[PDB]
């Protein structure tokens, strides 16, 4: 598997056009905070396609 | 004034725009800048670009990922305070930088 190269799973809001956005604090999808550690209900929010 | 910060955050975790302008150069930049809690002059990145009688009116637009700017520069005699009277701006850059802008800051300096 190639891990080098990555998309974004999870945001909050939808890009407008031609938005661009590298920040990869944690996503809280849910009703308990991440606190910047990753768990129930807070995840990470890139992905990898190996 | 010699600059502007505009971003969201303000606090390197995002690309945030940094204009200055100086007498060898007027330089911008998009970096992850960690600003300091008072930015003021005393006399990770992505893009980069370089270049009372009087008064300068700008206008900073940001739309589909371009950052537009327009100017004057004109003479004034009413020395008070922005004054009435009539003169358009015109344009100077259009800036590729794709960020979500939603606060600013201007820059200082000081002697
Ligand atoms: C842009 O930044 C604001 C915070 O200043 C945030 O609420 C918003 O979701 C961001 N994204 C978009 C698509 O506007």
């Amino acid at each position: 598997g190639n891990y080098n190269y990555l998309y974004r799973l999870f945001r909050k809001s939808n890009l407008k056009p031609f938005e661009r956005d590298i920040s990869t604090e944690i996503y809280q999808a849910g009703s308990t905070p991440c606190n910047g550690v990753k768990g129930f209900n807070c995840y990470f929010p890139l992905q990898s396609y190996g | 004034i010699r600059g502007w910060i505009f971003g969201t955050t303000l606090d390197s975790k995002t690309q945030s725009l940094l204009i200055v302008n100086n007498a060898t150069n007027v330089v911008i930049k998009v970096c992850e800048f960690q600003f300091c809690n008072d930015p003021f002059l005393g006399v990770n990145c992505t893009f980069e670009y370089v270049s009372f009688k009087n008064l300068r009116e700008f206008v900073f637009k940001n739309i589909d990922g371009y950052f537009k700017i327009y100017s004057k520069h004109t003479p004034i005699n009413l020395v008070r305070g922005l004054p009435q009277g009539f003169s358009a701006l015109e344009p100077l850059v259009d800036l590729p930088i794709g960020i979500n802008i939603t606060r600013f800051q201007t820059l200082l300096a000081l002697h």
